[PDB]
RNA sequence: AAGUCUGGGCUAAGUGGUAAAGGAUGUGGCGCCGCGAAGACAGCCAGGAGGUUGGCUUAGAAGCAGCCAUCCUUUAAAGAG
């Protein structure tokens, strides 16, 4: 997990999601698996 | 666009009752009871069930599909009931039934038994792979879960618990 | 004794001797290696040199069978004007220069692999090997 | 990055940072520009971190306008000094930026690399920026 | 040393190998020498290829930072491909706190010891021969 | 050719006002005229943005009245950049 | 809205050359089978007309304005209309219907044919040549 | 001490009840624009192919390391990606 202030895509199949209020970024490349904090 | 405002048709059998909070939806194969939003509102008619939202404003469109999908979901449950499939992989890995009571042995010093909640069922049919069924969706998806959940799939072999339909996705080692 | 793999690759009429891929892939082979040399590097020798690939299937009691074709339109070009590479720096690069007709006899070779058996569509088309070299098209 | 050749006078007093921009809040010379959105006192070498990084966006093609310049000095007393003794040394240089000014454009360029450019250089300021594109509106000034 | 060892690594057993001597060769290689503190470490010259030295070069100063001496001056560990440096690390530089009990609050008192300071490590750095621990060479060289 | 747009006269309804509800304050005039005048924002944004100071735009009077102008000035709000008012310049045959 | 209507004119004006302009539905086919009937469509008639493959939509806006009995065959599923009068076919729908009725599973199928003018019919058209 | 007063609205964070660049389909309200009976958008279902590995570079670089060019029939369509 990449945890972080600014959350975003990084590859086109990267998916941007809202998760408990914070911004989250989901993919199938756990690599890019990101939560807000 | 829209899934709420679908009519949901239901089945002579199955039957929908509308109660303070929640709806009752009986059929052929049990009982399930699917809490409901109160200011959404339920119409039961002529062998049709549909779900009405107050506003067309944001909370209300997502409380509006959220309903109408939950309940279209019990319509299934009682109807047809659910199922998932589980396989086994691994020069070792095994299932078997005492219950029915799951028992996986699938490389730890013990091996480890799942008791299956209420409805839910276990069927071990072939030695690598087993089945949840039962007429809860939500509880054929989560006990299916718990059991991959032992043994998550390895990132480097073909081991482990799978989704029968789950690609084997291994990256390299040496 | 190997399977019947079907034998779509990309190599040279001429460039012919077991170096890679003439191995690899014609490993799943048992053939005359030195067929595409020989027979392909000779009978369509009259355009010239440079690449066409081969089209073999193996059969398991090590069978071999190819038909080929036309050296690349990027080589047809190359005899044009004195040309060995492109002009590293085309789109306004004007390196050597053919007529409309000078680039008409270049798809008298290639005109059969298109689809375009006019060849406008096949002028243009040799002529469009031009630009990513660079040779122009007088007025 | 960029100061004056020569000055009538080394050391000015602070100012104020008050009203929208007196001029410069039209894209003059380009196609897009980056106009502030709040005052601020932008260092030298903030423009020039902003102008590199265009540039390097630009690597072949492209026109970078900097219509804003250095001309203020910034002073600063020498570290763990008591107060007094005079008015510190020049540092550095600012340029004064106050709401609605146009600080860089770009031209020659396709949209996609000018607003990506444009992002990039706001990202190098103090200020938050607004992202503009040649209007009549700019024509008519 | 590494060959053997990946031959067998990357085919997970299976491969082989035999060999035997087919003789010399012309080679594109450099000389690599190695400074500390600006002399030359001959200890320590070896002989790469071009496509390599610099992420050989770039590997032995940083080994060598590590376990170098540190003095009481700055000390540069250095790779030259003849007469031309392509790499560099620097050991510290031990100092003293020279303002340790400086509690008055005058910058003209801290700036009073921190000038004599830098100057002596001016004059040991000029001066001052550092030696390559024979500790070292073995770190260096396994 | 040439573009339309309405027109209406404003009298003391302050600039504010009137620009709080969307409608941008503006004055027509030539040698012969002056009037106060607004327009719709939305509107006249439309036409500008391709009519701007080089094309006639045609006044639509709400006293039918029909006239050709010249956009011969627009002032910018700095702060917002967005237009503040606007002036319309009445052409002739001279 | 928008630049396709130079494709009702197209299937106007190609439409406006015929009176026997058959349809198919080429699709399943890849593309070294598509040269397949492209080129033995342009080599069982005249011109270079097998197929002009337009928007079911437009094919019957054209098939509808301009009269032509609205070829109300089957105008749903992928439809690609072998022009079989800009050609020069009449046995040759065999030409077609057999080398589609041959590589892979059910190659070309056919659906709606005007013969001449009136309207022919579904496997009253793959007989229509046998 | 005095309305759990009335009418409409926002907020779901205990925000209110302690802050910024930045992140962001939080949510309400005004407007505009592109594309949608050549049926759009999302899902699925075809296809997604030829000159040609484009030229260079390079061990190899074939749309897909870096390079500059980015041009044609087949075409419903299909980038020197
Ligand atoms: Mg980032
Ligand atoms: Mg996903
Ligand atoms: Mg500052
Ligand atoms: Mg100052
Ligand atoms: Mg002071
Ligand atoms: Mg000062
Ligand atoms: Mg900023
Ligand atoms: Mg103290
Ligand atoms: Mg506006
Ligand atoms: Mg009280
Ligand atoms: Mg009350
Ligand atoms: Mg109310
Ligand atoms: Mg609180
Ligand atoms: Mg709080
Ligand atoms: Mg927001
Ligand atoms: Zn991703």
């Amino acid at each position: 997990m990449k945890v972080r202030a600014s959350v975003k895509r990084i590859c086109d199949k990267c998916k941007v999601i809202r998760r408990h209020g914070r911004v989250y970024v989901i993919c199938e490349n756990p690599k890019h698996k990101q939560r807000q904090g | 666009s829209r899934i709420g405002r679908l009519p949901i048709p239901v089945p002579k059998g199955v039957s929908v009752e509308v109660a303070p909070g929640r709806v009752k939806v009986k059929g052929p194969k049990g009982e399930l009871e699917v809490p409901v939003s109160p200011e959404m509102r339920v119409v039961v008619e002529e062998g049709v069930v549909r779900v009405e939202r107050p506003s067309d404003e944001r909370r209300h469109k997502s409380l509006h599909g959220l309903t109408r999908t939950l309940i279209a979901n019990a319509v299934k449950g009682v109807s047809e009931g659910y199922s998932k499939e589980l396989l086994i992989k691994g020069i070792g890995y095994r299932a078997r039934l005492v219950g029915r009571a799951l028992e996986l042995t699938v490389g730890f010093s013990h091996p480890v038994v799942v008791e299956p909640p209420e409805g839910i069922t276990f069927e071990v049919p072939e030695p690598t792979r087993v089945r949840v069924s039962g007429i809860d969706k939500q509880k054929v998806g989560q006990v299916a879960a718990n059991i991959r959940a032992i043994r998550k799939p390895s990132a480097y072999h073909e081991k482990g618990i799978y989704y029968a339909g789950e690609p084997v996705r291994l990256k390299p080692g040496k | 004794k190997k399977v019947v793999a079907v034998v779509k690759l990309q190599l040279p009429a001429g460039k012919a001797t077991p170096a890679p891929p003439v191995g690899p892939a014609l490993g799943q082979h048992g053939a005359n290696i030195m067929e595409f040399v020989k027979a392909f590097n000779a009978a369509t020798a009259n355009m010239g040199d440079a690449i066409v690939p081969v089209e073999i299937t193996i059969y398991a009691d090590r069978s071999f069978t190819f038909v080929t074709k036309t050296p690349p339109a990027s080589y047809l070009i190359r005899k044009a004007a004195g040309l060995e590479k492109g002009a590293h720096k085309p789109g306004r690069e004007k390196v050597g220069r053919i007529t409309w007709e000078q680039v008409l006899e270049i798809a008298k070779q290639k005109m059969p692999d298109l689809n375009t058996t006019d060849l406008e569509a096949a002028a243009r088309m040799i002529a469009g090997s031009a630009r990513s070299m660079g040779v122009e098209v007088v007025g | 990055m960029l100061m004056p050749r020569r000055m009538k006078y080394r050391k000015q007093q602070r100012g104020r940072l008050k009203g929208a921009t007196k001029g410069g809040d039209y894209v003059a010379f380009g196609d897009y520009g980056l106009v502030a959105l709040e005052p601020a006192w932008i260092t030298a070498q903030q423009i020039e971190a902003a102008r590199v990084a265009m540039v390097r966006h630009f690597r072949r093609g492209g026109k970078i306008f900097i219509r804003i310049f250095p001309d203020k000095p910034y002073t600063k007393k020498p570290l763990e000094v008591r107060m007094g003794k005079g008015k510190g040394n020049v540092e550095g240089y600012v340029a004064v930026v106050k709401p609605g000014r146009v600080m860089f454009e770009v031209a020659g360029v396709t949209e996609e690399q000018a607003m990506e450019a444009l992002r990039i250089a706001g990202h190098k300021l103090p200020i938050k920026t607004k992202i503009v594109r040649r209007d009549a509106y700019d024509e008519a000034q | 040393y590494d060959f053997h060892d990946r031959l067998k690594s990357v085919s997970r057993g299976y491969a082989s190998m035999d060999y035997e001597q087919a003789g010399y060769r012309p080679g594109d290689l450099v000389k690599v020498n190695v400074l500390v503190h600006g002399e030359v470490v001959d200890a320590l010259t070896f002989i790469a290829h071009r496509e390599k030295a610099y992420t050989m070069a770039r590997a032995i100063v940083d080994k060598l930072a590590e376990v170098i001496p540190r003095q009481l001056f700055e000390v540069p560990i250095q790779a030259a491909i003849g007469g031309k440096i392509i790499a560099r690390a620097t050991v510290k530089a031990l100092r003293k706190d020279v303002l340790a009990k400086c509690y008055g609050g005058d910058v003209t008192r801290k700036k009073k010891l921190l000038e004599k300071q830098k100057e002596g490590k001016k004059r040991l750095k000029a001066i001052g021969k550092v030696e390559v621990p024979q500790e070292a060479f073995l770190a260096v060289l396994s | 050719m040439e573009y339309r747009l309405k027109a209406y006269y404003r009298e003391g309804e302050k600039p504010s006002a009137l620009r709080r509800a969307g409608k941008l304050p503006g004055v027509m005039y030539n040698r012969h005229l002056n009037r106060k005048v607004y327009v719709d924002l939305v509107e006249f944004d439309k036409v500008f943005r391709q009519a701007s100071i080089h094309h006639v735009i045609v006044l639509e009077l709400p006293d039918g009245q029909s006239l050709p102008t010249l956009v011969r000035q627009v002032n910018l709000d700095k702060r917002r950049r967005r237009p503040e008012h606007v002036d319309f310049f009445v052409l002739s045959d001279e | 809205k928008r630049n396709v209507e130079l494709l009702a004119t197209l299937k106007e004006n190609l439409e406006r050359a015929q009176g026997s302009f058959f349809l198919v539905n080429y699709q399943g086919l890849p593309a070294k089978e598509t040269h397949a009937l492209r080129q033995a469509l342009k080599q069982n008639g005249a011109r270079l007309f097998v197929a002009k493959n337009t928007l079911i939509r437009l094919a019957l806006k054209e098939l509808g304005l301009p009269e032509l009995d609205g070829l109300q065959g089957p105008s749903a599923v992928v439809f690609y209309e072998d022009p079989v009068a800009a050609a020069k076919t009449l046995v040759q729908f065999a030409k077609s219907n057999p080398k589609g009725i041959p590589q892979v599973k059910s190659g070309l199928l056919q659906g709606q044919i005007l013969t001449a003018k009136d309207v022919e019919a579904l496997a009253e058209l793959p007989t229509m040549d046998e």
